[PDB]
């Protein structure tokens, strides 16, 4: 059951980038693609993310994706840039501006198809291929725009597997351009209709996290990126190494989703790490469920004591006694069961996975879908009619064909997911 | 109390006992149920097609 | 922390019991249906006692025992007594009891005391058998009322007695040590609901047991223990052992109490007669406190501990 | 000799039959490759075991069995595991990718896909029967093969074969070892679509069997395999009777005529005693009277609830081991006094007994002691309503809402199925209802 990654813009590619380096450290497979490692469970579900080459070499199933070629000449530079099917780099030379028109309508249609050659080839040879792995921002042109529009593209030529993104919400600590609320705003509307789940990453929260929690007074990209690349091997444990439950894309969102268009998640991380700087004491099973339901750990900034919990998923990493957290996890649910709704019964699951992520002896992650991310679009749709009001900035839309009446739209699709949250946040 | 046929073997033996006396569709609607689903699955599927069209 | 639910708003013992736990800073009240509580304040109907007991990591107890309605509905207490051989047939301390669906028991034992002139008054009462019987098919229980009640003077006034059980989830049987008695105002003419003058001799109709037992000894020369209470004790023992393998929950997933309240009768020559038992009851207002702590202390911080006694153990 | 066949449907069935085959030969002396020097008759014969294996010229003695799940990743672990010759690989059926734990998408959609493919293997186990008797199905609950897939099997069995019995082998979900939150929707919807299709199913709440593992086998985290060789246990108890000598139960329509009166009630607990660690050192062995006590206990059933509030309308002891009728009618007289043993008014308040004098056998290695003697009760008693009640609830909570409906209804199902199954469910609480009240 393999999956198809794609990453898309600048943040699309630095977050992937950081994403398979993590991943190939855990799996054993050094820069020149050859598996160097100590233990046949680091194969035992390689082929998820890897094709295997002439020489039992490892090359990972990624499509990198840009309007700009300059991050992606960055990508090759880097430390596992040569591990990449140099076939699949796929970059225009304009860019995109920062502007979801250009992503979605002009200058990425011109490139799109060039994408889905590379995308058909790495399926046709995938024995049951489950589905697809964005890594985007939504602030930008390319990852923005252009990412959504693949994802359409995709849901036509594959409409029957599965679209799962790792999307980089934009927020004004951690902003490149005003226009970033439009950008957003756009993706949001083809984001709730597109994808199956879509893991809600927020510059704002990591910026805290790295500020706050970790101590770093003037954080870079680099180190919200080491957090999101951690919390990504996190949530993708479970398909990359065998477990108890055999997991995959779609069971997952079947027991996530219990309505279609609510299927945006809150992930965390625990315990929070600092690029570099070594954790000595291992954490203890009641440590790693307290911090990891925890809101200073969630990659999304909203309050879950704001909401309530529709369903919820963790993944424990390290040697541990099941015993304990299965009482820690039963613990944390009977403590706080307001915040879990009752009308969906057992909606907590728990996985534990043996080998523990480089650094680490004990970790945990966390997948919540809790209605409290409506904040999150809220504190979009606040900065977006800010400006709206006074159609500002917008010439740089409507030069690109766009039209006011799909801003309106697709504001009023994301005040229509909000509301959805508030009406199961009150059942 | 009241012990009855009883029979035994040389693997066993069975008995009771008693101890108080007392005071589908063809396969023609199979398949139609089915293929009812099956046009209902290709029809929302033609629907989305469609969506995407537009 | 511990979690419990309430689903019977109109128990004022309940209540009581919920506010008491409430202001421990120990326990919190959970919506009606959250699934995950550790204790259960149920409903009087319909209880779904097949839902309990099945939380993973979760210890649950309910405030009722699922069974016990064979002692406190009339018909089915009145079944048990006669069919049961605990109770062994006609035992003594029953009055004559008769199931008449709206009748060929009846008339053999009736008819032999109206022809040998012994007041035959069963009972809504009255001594002609097709006045009573017919008029209540406009199920009922048939019963002997007993002629002789005790005088109980100044005022020729008839009473009943109730005490207070409580069965614990290991099955002791603990009886308040402070039981009512229910006073007629009005004098007897050769019922007691307090629910049916009121205030002339006692407060309300309520006369406590302080007072009962020196009215006893002044006016009779023997204490309440020795005349009437050794005889609710063997009562209240027989009675909850009779039914004790049919509603334990000892080897099971969740565990049950239950608070009973136990109406007796006293005739003239000092014998104790069980009315009826009742499953759902309600204290009398001065002992509303002591007794809900009560509850508290021996029923559920038993299970759920946190970091002299009331009650009198009846030894089985 | 009338033959049966084992068909398994989704992962728990596929495990438990491994499970069940592997306790079978053991039973049976037949070896990881299919040869049992104690056959004398070589290549064929018409002898109990027979009802479960067939012979052939080579001596080797082959399980009346079909294996059958939507995805490959167990069934081909029965293909290279420890008894890989024993199954003729046309047995094992695998499909490509699962029903991802719905009800609909293992019954209509992937399910249409593969019925045919196994219809025609089953029928080439049924073209090789003198004189079948029928089939049983081992299944979960909760998964969307075992569900979905099963319920479809079902109907289809029923019209090829509507002469022969169907018993169920059904696992009941249960959180602690749970898969899928939607595992109520799926139990209900395939609890009404097989109803009128099974004959007798023999229920397994993996509560009852994980809470029995931690508790008497001092199992802090049961694996599946704690979990199923004690499920073989019980299972091989239930159908012994089927592979050996003796004159109770002996075809599958005595499992009906025994234990189910009225057919929509054809649930029967099983209750099951002694259940002794292999790590107990000092262990001092149960009596005729403690095991047969011990069927009375909740704590030893394979479903949680209160036999005591409910009715009893049947009753079977199977035992195995050292055991003689005088001290099993002994340990009744004595249970009879001291319990709550209510029948309905209009069946006999009695037991019917099977012996077999051989111990139960026990897979080395495993968890359970050997022990001297073992009994397996069969009793449908109402009491088993309990985990439709809470079934129902959980249902109940969840499509208040329509909670993960849109799974179902975008495989091709109807909201109106949904409304459907939960009113068969409500009139079968209603109809258990009324028998023990
Ligand atoms: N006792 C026991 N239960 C099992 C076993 N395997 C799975 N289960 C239970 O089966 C239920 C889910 O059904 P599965 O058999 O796993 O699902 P499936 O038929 O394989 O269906 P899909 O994988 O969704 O296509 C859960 O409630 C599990 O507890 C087993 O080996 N033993
Ligand atoms: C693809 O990645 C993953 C897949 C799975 C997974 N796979 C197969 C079957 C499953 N059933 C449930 C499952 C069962 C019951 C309740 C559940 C889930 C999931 C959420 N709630 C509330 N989860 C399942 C699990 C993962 O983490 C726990 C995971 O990692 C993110
Ligand atoms: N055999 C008898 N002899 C004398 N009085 C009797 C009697 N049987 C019943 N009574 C009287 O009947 C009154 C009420 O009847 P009963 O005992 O059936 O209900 P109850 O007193 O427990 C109040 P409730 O029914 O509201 O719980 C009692 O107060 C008692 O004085
Ligand atoms: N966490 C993180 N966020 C980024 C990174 N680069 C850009 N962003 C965010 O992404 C948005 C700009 O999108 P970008 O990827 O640069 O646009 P694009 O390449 O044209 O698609 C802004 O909201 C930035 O804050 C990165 O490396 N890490
Ligand atoms: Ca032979
Ligand atoms: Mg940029
Ligand atoms: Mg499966």
């Amino acid at each position: 059951r393999e999956i198809v990654h794609i990453q898309a813009g600048q943040c699309g590619n630095q977050i992937g980038a950081k994403f398979w380096e993590v991943i190939s450290d855990e799996h054993g497979i050094d820069p020149t693609g050859s598996y160097h490692g100590d233990s046949d469970l680091q194969l035992e579900r390689i082929n998820v993310y890897y094709n295997e080459a002439t020489g039992n070499k490892y090359v990972p199933r990624a499509i990198l994706v840009d309007l700009e070629p300059g991050t992606m000449d960055s990508v090759r530079s880097g430390p596992f840039g040569q591990i990449f099917r140099p076939d699949n780099f796929v970059f225009g030379q304009s860019g995109a501006g920062n502007n979801w028109a250009k992503g979605h309508y002009t200058e990425g249609a011109e490139l799109v198809d060039s994408v889905l050659d590379v995308v058909r080839k790495e399926s046709e040879s995938c024995d049951c291929l489950q589905g697809f792995q964005l890594t985007h921002s939504l602030g930008g042109g390319t990852g923005s725009g252009m990412g959504t529009l693949l994802i359409s593209k995709i849901r036509e030529e594959y409409p029957d597997r599965i679209m799962n993104t790792f999307s980089v919400m934009p927020s004004p600590k951690v902003s490149d351009t005003v226009v970033e609320p439009y950008n957003a705003t756009l993706s949001v509307h083809q984001l709730v209709e597109n994808t199956d789940e879509t893991y809600c990453i927020d510059n704002e929260a990591l910026y805290d996290i790295c500020f706050r929690t970790l101590k770093l007074t003037t954080p870079t990209y680099g180190d919200l990126n080491h957090l999101v690349s951690a919390t990504m091997s996190g949530v993708t444990t479970c398909l990359r190494f065998p477990g108890q439950l055999n997991a995959d894309l779609r069971k997952l969102a079947v027991n996530m989703v219990p309505f279609p268009r609510l299927h945006f998640f809150m992930p965390g991380f625990a315990p929070l790490t600092s690029r570099g700087s070594q954790q000595y004491r291992a954490l203890t099973v009641p440590e790693l469920t307290q911090q990891m339901f925890d809101s200073k750990n969630m990659m999304a900034a909203c309050d879950p004591r704001h909401g309530r919990y529709l369903t919820v998923a963790a993944i424990f990493r390290g040697r541990m006694s099941m015993k304990e957290v299965d009482e820690q996890m039963l613990n944390v649910q009977n403590k706080n069961s307001s915040y879990f709704v009752e009308w969906i019964p057992n909606n907590v699951k728990t996985a534990v996975c043996d080998i523990p992520p480089r650094g680490l002896k004990m970790s945990a992650t966390f997948i919540g879908n809790s209605t409290a991310i409506q904040e999150l679009f809220k504190r979009i749709s606040e900065q977006f009619t800010a400006m709206f009001r006074r159609k500002a900035f917008l010439h740089w839309y409507t030069g690109e064909g766009m039209d006011e009446m799909e801003f309106t739209e697709a504001e009023s699709n994301m005040n229509d997911l909000v509301s959805e949250y508030q009406q199961y946040q009150d059942a | 109390m009241e012990v009855i046929e009883l029979n035994k073997c040389t693997s066993g033996q069975s008995f009771e006992v008693i101890l108080k006396p007392p005071s589908d569709p063809s396969l023609e609607e199979i398949q139609k149920k089915l293929e009812a689903a099956e046009e209902r699955r290709k029809y929302q599927e033609a629907e989305l097609l469609k969506h995407l069209a537009e | 922390m511990y979690t419990f639910v309430v689903r019977d708003e109109n128990s004022s013992v309940y209540a009581e019991v919920s506010r008491l736990l409430l202001a421990t800073g120990q326990w919190k009240r959970l919506r009606k249906d959250n699934p995950r509580f550790n204790l259960m304040l149920g409903e009087r109907n319909r209880l779904p006692f097949g839902r309990l007991g099945h939380e993973p990591g979760l210890v649950q107890l309910v405030n009722y025992y699922r069974g016990a309605d064979k002692l406190c509905r009339k018909a089915s207490l009145v079944k048990l007594i006669k069919t049961s051989p605990e109770l062994s047939e006609s035992c003594t301390w029953f009055p004559e009891s008769y199931v008449i669906y709206p009748r060929e028991v009846f008339l053999a034992a009736y008819n032999r005391r109206r022809e040998g002139r012994e007041g035959n008054v069963w009972i809504l009462i009255s001594s002609e058998a097709s006045e009573l019987l017919d008029f209540i098919d406009e199920v009922h229980v048939i019963q002997k009322y007993l002629e002789k009640p005790l005088l109980l003077e100044p005022g020729h006034r008839k009473f009943d007695i109730r005490s207070w059980v409580l069965v614990d989830h290991l099955y002791n049987i603990y009886l308040y040590r402070e039981g009512v008695l229910r006073t007629s105002s009005e004098p007897y003419n050769s019922l007691t609901n307090h629910c049916i003058n009121y205030g002339r001799y006692e407060e309300g109709n309520e006369m406590f047991f302080e007072e009962f037992n020196q009215y006893l000894m002044d006016a009779l020369n023997t204490t309440l223990e020795n005349s009437i209470l050794l005889q609710i004790k063997h009562i209240i023992r027989s009675c909850l052992m009779c039914i004790e393998p049919a509603i334990s929950t000892k080897h099971l997933h969740y565990q049950s109490f239950q608070l009973f309240g136990f109406d007796f009768m006293v005739d003239e020559e000092l014998k104790v007669w069980l009315i009826e038992v009742n499953g759902a009851p309600a204290c009398a207002q001065k002992l509303y406190a002591e007794l809900c702590q009560g509850i508290v202390d021996v029923a559920i911080s038993s299970v759920f501990p946190l970091a002299t006694s009331i009650f009198i153990k009846l030894h089985h | 000799m009338r033959e049966c066949i084992s068909i398994h449907v989704g992962q728990a069935g596929v495990q438990i039959g491994n499970a069940c085959w592997e306790l079978y030969c053991l039973e049976h002396g037949i070896q990881p490759d299919g040869q049992m020097p104690s056959d004398k008759t070589i290549g064929g014969g018409d002898d109990s075991f027979n009802t479960f294996f067939s012979e052939t010229g080579a001596g080797k003695h082959v399980p009346r069995a079909v294996f059958v799940d939507l995805e490959p990743t167990v069934i081909d672990e029965v293909r290279t595991g420890t008894y890989r010759q024993l199954f003729h690989p046309e047995q094992l059926i695998t499909g490509k990718e699962d029903a991802a734990n719905n009800y609909a998408r293992g019954h209509y959609t992937i399910g249409k896909e593969i019925i045919d493919l196994v219809l025609d293997r089953i029928r080439k186990l049924a073209d090789q029967c003198t004189g079948l008797q029928g089939f049983l199905v081992f299944h979960s609950f909760g998964g969307g093969t075992g569900s979905g897939f099963t319920s479809l099997l079902m109907e289809r069995l029923s019209v090829d074969y509507g002469k022969k019995s169907k018993l169920e082998f059904s696992i009941y979900p249960a959180p602690q070892v749970s898969t899928a939150v939607v595992e109520p929707y799926n139990s209900i919807l395939t609890t009404h679509t097989t109803l009128e299709h099974s004959d007798c199913a023999f229920m397994v709440d993996n509560e009852a069997i994980y809470d029995i593992c931690r508790r008497n086998l001092d199992i802090e985290r049961p694996t599946y395999t704690n979990l199923n060789r004690l499920i073989s246990q019980i299972v091989s108890s239930i159908t012994a009777s089927l592979r050996f000598d003796g004159a109770l139960n002996v075809d599958l329509t005595e499992f009906q005529t025994n234990l189910v009166p009225y057919p929509r009630i054809h649930f029967p607990l099983a209750t099951y005693a002694p259940v002794i660690s292999a790590e107990k050192a000092y262990h001092e062995q149960l009596s005729v009277a403690e095991i047969t006590n011990a069927c009375f206990e909740p704590a030893n059933q394979m479903v949680k609830c209160d036999p005591r509030h409910g009715k009893y309308m049947a009753c079977c002891l199977l035992y195995r081991g050292d055991v003689v009728p005088k001290d099993v009618n002994a340990a009744i007289a004595t249970i009879k006094t001291k319990r709550s043993i209510q029948f309905v008014d209009w069946c006999p308040t009695g037991f019917k007994v099977g012996i077999n004098y051989q111990p139960p056998t026990v897979v080395p290695g495993g968890d359970l002691a050997k022990v001297q003697r073992a009994v397996c009760m069969l009793s449908n008693t109402t009491a088993i309503a309990e985990a439709w009640a809470r079934l129902d609830h959980k249902f109940d909570l969840m499509y208040a809402k329509r909670a993960f409906v849109h799974w179902y209804v975008g495989e091709g199902m109807e909201e109106g199925e949904f409304s459907e199954a939960r009113e068969d469910m409500a009139a079968l609480e209603k109809d258990y209802e009324e028998v023990g009240v």
